[PDB]
């Protein structure tokens, strides 16, 4: 189980912090997907902190202990979306999505 | 709209009264009418330059040897492992007994159980190769 | 370019069986895993399972084990997800994606509406 806050809201320019908590998730790779209304998910962070080329550099990620964190500095209206953390566990070969966080921007 | 007069390789800044200006070095515009020249992608670290960027096209990367591409335009690089191994956060780790991987990427997967389809084992499996089943 | 193209929207009754598809193109289909992901309306993504199409090895998450079947026809670079008897609660968007933890390509989604 990966637990995320159902909602995070910020004003434009404020930092958005989205957490995904799970027991010893710091031992795994956490990946972050963004999903806008009517679209398929898009990977914005992979391997806890790596950003795919083409993703705005204001997206960053960290992972340690029991918490992985997606951080958006200077959040813009175009960043309003649903965000999902995901990990893969070799014990059982399972992929697990967090419950999702709806980011709203004023 | 005046900005349509600026072809690829130039930009129409909505500041400075919308004049076409050429893209500075290490930037590009792949289409006409753009309001800014995008920064040319740089292939560093795990990334390696496949094509340099021009005034009208972004640079392109692949992955340095020992890594493999993922995502459109090789937007991500993931470390290779050897056959019989899989990648973990701690590095390349040998496949578990009863599983195998025949590629330099991806995860291990279990050996085929021949008995479940009334078959016998012709060749035992290894960490690099699946079990071979016969009639 | 690499593409995952899924079959069109489906409208079914409870108790009907259904199989939806996902065709990969532009890459070696037999050597990348295909995962299936459910998204009920207004809810989050749920990993259902995955298939390695080269030898059709499949595994499922515990909550979908025995509820659906994932299969593949590698000669036409197609993966499948099938139900033996749909429920109204199966109404959802279903995505196929390439990978097992890193999903670097996604299909456009298939809407399945199950109504009595």
């Amino acid at each position: 189980e990966l637990t995320q806050p159902p909602s995070v809201s910020v004003s434009p320019g404020q930092t958005a912090s989205i957490t995904c908590s799970g027991d010893n998730i710091g031992d795994q790779y956490a990946h972050w997907y963004q999903q806008k209304p009517g679209q398929s998910p898009v990977l914005v962070i992979y391997q806890d902190k790596n950003r795919p080329s083409g993703i705005p550099e204001r997206f960053s990620g960290s992972n340690s202990g029991n918490t992985a964190t997606l951080t958006i500095s200077g959040t813009q209206a175009m960043d309003e979306a649903d965000y999902y953390c995901a990990t893969y566990t070799g014990f059982g070969s399972l992929a697990v999505f967090g419950g999702g966080t709806k980011l709203t921007v004023l | 709209d005046p900005c349509s007069n600026c072809p690829a390789g130039t930009f129409c800044d909505n500041n400075r009264n919308q004049i076409c200006s050429p893209c500075p070095p290490n930037s590009f515009s792949s289409a006409g009418g753009q309001r800014t020249c995008d920064i040319c992608r740089q292939c560093k670290g795990v990334f390696r330059t496949r094509k340099e960027c021009s005034s009208t096209s972004n640079a392109e990367c692949d992955c340095t040897p020992g890594f493999h591409c993922l995502g459109a335009g090789c937007s991500m690089c993931e470390q290779d492992c050897k056959q019989g191994q899989e990648l973990t956060k701690k590095g390349c780790k040998d496949c578990c007994f009863g599983t195998f991987n025949d590629q330099k990427r991806g995860i291990c997967r279990p050996w085929t159980n021949c008995s479940l389809d009334g078959k016998s084992v012709l060749v035992n499996g290894t960490k690099e190769r699946d079990v071979v089943c016969g009639p | 370019e690499v593409q995952l193209v899924q079959s069109g929207a489906e409208v079914k009754k409870p108790g009907e069986s259904l199989r939806i598809s996902c065709k990969g193109s532009g890459y070696s289909f037999s050597t990348y895993w295909i995962s299936w992901v459910r998204q009920m309306p207004g809810k989050g993504l749920e990993w259902m399972g995955k298939i390695y199409p080269g030898d059709s090895y499949t595994n499922y998450s515990p909550s979908f084990q025995g509820q659906v079947t994932i299969s593949a026809d590698k000669s036409i670079s197609t993966a499948y997800l099938q139900w033996s008897s749909l429920k109204a609660s199966d109404t959802a968007m279903y995505y196929c994606a390439r990978g097992y933890g890193i999903f670097d390509y996604w299909g456009q989604g298939t809407l399945v509406t199950v109504s009595s």
